[PDB]
């Protein structure tokens, strides 16, 4: 109990860092989430890009 | 305050409305219209 209380107003500094790392990982893990070993769709708008 | 203004409005309409808008054009359009339903109805030719 004494070291949790010891962290606390502390935290705030924690989420920001690990929330700011979440934001330039989700715009692209997007495709990956969904990613099938066969999808000509995929593959499409790749080659396209 | 007026320098300013007038400064730093041109300044973030440039950064806020046009400049995110080119980077769309150029990085999201082409997936945005390939991601619709129907790609042949979506490019069907004119009868001329």
């Amino acid at each position: 109990q004494q070291l949790t209380n010891h962290i606390r107003d502390t935290l705030p500094g924690l989420r920001n860092k690990l929330q700011s790392q979440l934001l330039s990982i989700e715009k692209e893990v997007e495709e990956y989430k969904n990613f099938r070993p066969d999808d000509p769709a995929r593959k499409t708008k790749a080659l396209l890009q | 305050v007026n320098k300013t203004v007038r400064d730093l409005m041109p300044k973030t309409i440039m950064h806020l409305m046009i400049n995110n808008t080119k980077e769309f054009i150029f990085s999201e359009l082409l997936a945005n219209l390939y991601s619709c339903g129907d790609q042949n109805t979506l490019m069907e030719e004119s009868a001329e």
